[PDB]
């Protein structure tokens, strides 16, 4: 089984001024079809940075990342064709509805949006009937929920969700990683998820643990 | 193109807003185009009124022709066939009460006059309405004109000549008034010439017959500098402000494009957005200045064609497209992690 | 001793088009000096409506909200002197960095930003030596915590805690409620707090429970 | 003003691009301005330039007084003392090679002539430099001015009264070209009447002078009309679209706002902002304004004082502060609730 996604030895750098800041060091990541891997770690430790150059959102300073059976194409169209973000901020759109904020997804990726589809991820998030609501009348954890089923409205190969269960109670955060793992075994996905809810990873095949950037050994 | 239109759904307000400055500065160029339009026809109207297509000078030593200086001849009329002579003089117009210095147009007895313009050529002069009041006189009366006494055969509309409203005389008093044994100062060509021109004679068309005209040239200068600072400000306003308008949404851009979102996909949402919003500003402003122009233009010369309200029109709404590309481009240029962090 | 806030009987109403919602059903809440009451429920049960009328930031549509000490003034006004918010989103001003995240509330209270007091607050909440950082170059869980030394910054009587922890590791969100509670008891501050970690009522005196906008008994 | 002022620090791009959509507004204003200016001053330089304090008309009647029916008799000259009679006429002057009409002011001989023409005042006829072209003609040359002959004493610069450059001749002589016994038509006080006049004068000063002169009443209108339409499209632009770029502060004024900043905090941090992008932008459009302006002032009549480069510099300045203070004042009307939740 060839892996999905490889992020084979990378780095990410940014400016600090006269210094710079080594957020991530030296990745080495592999993840094959039907695995949840768990992302651990303290606040600051790099754990979106990874998933940032898991998701093409950047390009790293060293190293490669590479999505297979997507070579050949551009980080956008690697993106929308591949890949489903659930960003650490829900992220929404301010004019669309929660139900458009998954059927703009359709549109960018060029097909004629489904409706009914939309709703029924919504309605497995815990959000039936909240269709019509604007960003302005959800509240924090049922705009993350929103975020949540925007990433499952196409047909990605690798999914990555950052902290997806923040802003929920112990009894929806269980029911949304539950939701998150059927999907990754149901459709081969490669899920990396990260999480400060410990508790969660006996939902993950494995986990990385990182500090200062590092990956440590497990 | 899906978000774009929704957008517009969800702020009317700020849309109308952002319309508004659109054809605010549409009415701007229609209203100032127009109004200047009219001062260069204060030179040029009464020519243009008589429609002709092409106009004989005469000039020595192949010169510029000048309506100053050239004369037609009684022998030059009766060569040209299907042709009308016009003398063109400035003199000194003088009633009992009150005196000016006008332009004096000569037409051979009986010519229909524009329409622009009430009747037909009669003997003696017909002045336009207004000096005939600023003279105080009516159709009867003697004024001085040239320094010789002519009948006010009656009254008719005002057409322009060097800045003066022109006052219509038959020939043969055109002759009396501007000391000349000439017919005429140039002759209308109301189809086109059949017949070649000496070395003296120089055939023109209405355009180059303004050319001629020394209050034409010598203000020119002053209304092309006008039109050419206000479209050149003009442009570079409505660019650098759907710039600003467009920047705005850099945030929900790099949100679609870390999606996945082509930059084609990004750039028809942003001009299918920005076409709707500008198509209404221009089409109101040049609404806004077709009524406001066409309510102003008794009082005060406002000229204006269709080219010269569409015209505009459709420049803002390009250039604004223009300014809109922009944005989108110096936010889709960048890697979407760095947009979503110029963002907070 | 008489309480810091009364939320005498009071709810608020959307209209969500045609029908209305009732995101806050009868609230009756009295929270007393040196107390920090914890508010516990479900994405959505109306946790952060809560907090927004007990922090002023709207008016309830039936019923009344009292903050004593400070009656005789405006709800701007209540706000600027008496209350400190931790947002449940981190809400810091784009082009400000950490350190002035902080400094700016010294500001708009009219009085001379204290820089000392602001490296001080930041270290407290593991922030030290990012004063300098903008809101771009901080993470998830990092801009929180400013969010967070951003409400300590004045000399509030209420402390208005929205899930103040949902982006932090358990080591660093165990430390920020310590620091949450241990400054309610040395300032006698009336302090509520929302959480969806219950493990952290024990640095709680009371908590009120909450579903569908209404608080249970307990 | 805390974070008004570091807003600019951490985006000098977006604020570079607004100041130079004022600047390009108040560049237009500034050229128009001074575009139009110009072509007022194509009728009235000429009298301006001889820097009358008040000036004697006559008429009959009461009537307005004009500048084509006033005559200044040979006693009316000796009464008024420190006067200086000036006539003005309107005739054609012709050369061997070409002809014109043009504007023939009288002065008594060896009158100094303002700076902004030649020399002093000389027997016989001082041409423009252009106009002495045009005829092609130099010092010493005859040429026939209003039917008489006339010798071109030397060139001088030109100044304009109703269109057209300014001939200067002797009062005999002007007497001559315009066929009266009158030694002027008005009469130029430079100090102020200390005699008063009978029931046919009428005392003007320079600025009523001009409504003496018909080429420019009857266009006052027209440049009136732009310098109105110009400014006040640039006022509602300049206002809406203040609106627009400040809007995009709403969201951190509502954390401000919800936190506990007054409004008087916000709107002081808002126009303090606004203060400072605005002063840039008007004071560099002035700025390109002057320079750009004195650059073309020889090609194309561009007059411009002062009051008209700093007057609307500040007009810009204090309209763009109350469009920052409409914005401001629509976000902090609210509940911070609701502007938390405008914002997403
Ligand atoms: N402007 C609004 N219009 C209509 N409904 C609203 C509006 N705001 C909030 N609601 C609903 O009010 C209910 C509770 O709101 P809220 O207090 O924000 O949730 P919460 O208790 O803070 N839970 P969470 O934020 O997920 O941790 C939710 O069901 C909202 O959908
Ligand atoms: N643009 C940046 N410039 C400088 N430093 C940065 C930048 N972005 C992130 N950092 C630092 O990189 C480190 C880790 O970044 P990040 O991956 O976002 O944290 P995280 O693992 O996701 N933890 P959290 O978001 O709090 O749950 C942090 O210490 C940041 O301060
Ligand atoms: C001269 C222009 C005055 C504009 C006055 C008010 C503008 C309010 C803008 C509404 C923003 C909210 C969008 C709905
Ligand atoms: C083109 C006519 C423009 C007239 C000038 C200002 C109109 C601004 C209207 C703003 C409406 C905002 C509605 C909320
Ligand atoms: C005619 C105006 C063209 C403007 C061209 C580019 C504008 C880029 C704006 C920079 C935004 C980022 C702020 C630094
Ligand atoms: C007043 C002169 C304006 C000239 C026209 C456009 C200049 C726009 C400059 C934008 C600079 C943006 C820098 C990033
Ligand atoms: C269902 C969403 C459709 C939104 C249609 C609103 C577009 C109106 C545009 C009018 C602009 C003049
Ligand atoms: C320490 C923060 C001070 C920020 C000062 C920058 C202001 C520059 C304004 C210049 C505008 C022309
Ligand atoms: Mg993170
Ligand atoms: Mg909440």
């Amino acid at each position: 089984a060839a892996p999905v996604l490889s992020i084979t030895n990378a780095s990410v750098v940014y400016p600090d001024g006269i210094s710079t800041v080594t957020a991530l060091d030296s990745a080495n990541v592999e993840i094959f079809p039907g695995e949840l891997v768990a992302i651990v770690g303290e606040s600051g430790s790099g754990k979106s940075t990874l998933l940032s150059i898991a998701g093409f959102l950047q390009e790293p300073t060293s190293g490669t990342v590479t999505l297979h059976g997507a070579e050949g194409l551009d980080a956008t169209s690697t993106r929308r064709e591949h890949i489903g973000f659930v960003f650490q901020q829900p992220n929404l759109l301010g004019s669309l509805t929660a139900r458009e904020q998954l059927l703009i997804t359709d549109h960018l990726r060029g097909i004629k949006p489904r409706k009914d589809r939309a709703d029924e991820l919504l309605a497995r998030v815990g959000l039936k009937g909240l269709g019509g609501r604007r960003v302005a009348q959800l509240s924090g954890g049922q705009r993350q929920r929103v975020n949540i089923a925007r990433a499952l409205m196409g047909n990605p190969q690798l999914l990555l969700a950052d902290e997806p269960t923040s802003a929920l109670d112990a009894r929806l955060s269980k029911e949304i990683v539950e939701l998150l793992r059927d999907v990754t075994k149901e459709f081969a996905l490669a899920t990396l998820m990260v999480t400060h809810d410990r508790s969660q990873l006996a939902y993950a095949d494995r986990f990385v643990e990182m500090a200062d950037g590092k990956a440590l050994q497990t | 193109m899906f978000l774009g239109i929704r957008d517009i759904r969800a702020a009317a307000g700020r849309f109308a807003l952002i319309a508004s400055v659109v054809g605010l500065i549409t009415l701007l160029i229609v209203m100032l185009t127009g109004l200047t339009q009219g001062l260069g026809k204060q030179n040029t109207s009464a020519i243009e009124a008589l429609a002709p297509h092409s106009v004989v000078f005469t000039t020595a030593g192949g010169s510029s022709p000048e309506f100053t200086s050239s004369e037609i001849s009684e022998q030059q009329a009766e060569r040209w066939k299907d042709s009308t002579p016009l003398g063109v003089s400035q003199t000194r117009i003088e009633s009992d009460q009150n005196a000016n210095t006008t332009a004096v147009m000569g037409l051979p007895e009986g010519t229909p006059l524009p329409d622009s313009v009430g009747g037909f050529i009669e003997q003696g002069a017909l002045l336009p309405a207004e000096l005939a009041d600023f003279l105080h006189v009516r159709a009867g009366d003697h004024i001085t004109l040239g320094g010789a006494t002519v009948t006010v055969a009656g009254t008719v509309k005002t057409e322009n000549y060097s800045h003066t409203p022109v006052v219509w005389v038959d020939t043969a008093t055109w002759q009396l008034v501007s000391h000349t044994k000439a017919v005429g100062t140039v002759l209308l060509l109301n189809q086109e010439p059949t017949i070649q021109p000496q070395d003296n004679e120089v055939v023109t068309d209405l355009k180059g017959a303004f050319q001629a005209m020394p209050a034409y040239k010598s203000e020119r200068s002053s209304l092309l500098s006008m039109q050419a600072f206000l479209y050149i400000i003009s442009a570079l306003v409505t660019v650098a402000f759907l710039t600003v308008w467009t920047l705005q949404r850099t945030r929900d851009i790099a949100v679609l494009a870390a999606l996945g979102a082509s930059k084609r996909y990004l750039l028809i949402d942003a001009l299918g957005q920005a076409a709707i919003i500008l198509a209404a500003g221009v089409a109101l402003g040049a609404g806004i200045g077709a009524l406001l122009g066409w309510l102003i233009a008794g009082s005060v010369p406002f000229s204006l064609g269709w080219v010269s309200v569409l015209g505009p029109a459709l420049g803002i709404w390009l250039l604004g497209l223009i300014g809109a590309t922009i944005a989108v481009r110096n936010v889709t240029k960048v890697d979407p992690q760095i947009a979503l962090g110029a963002t907070a």
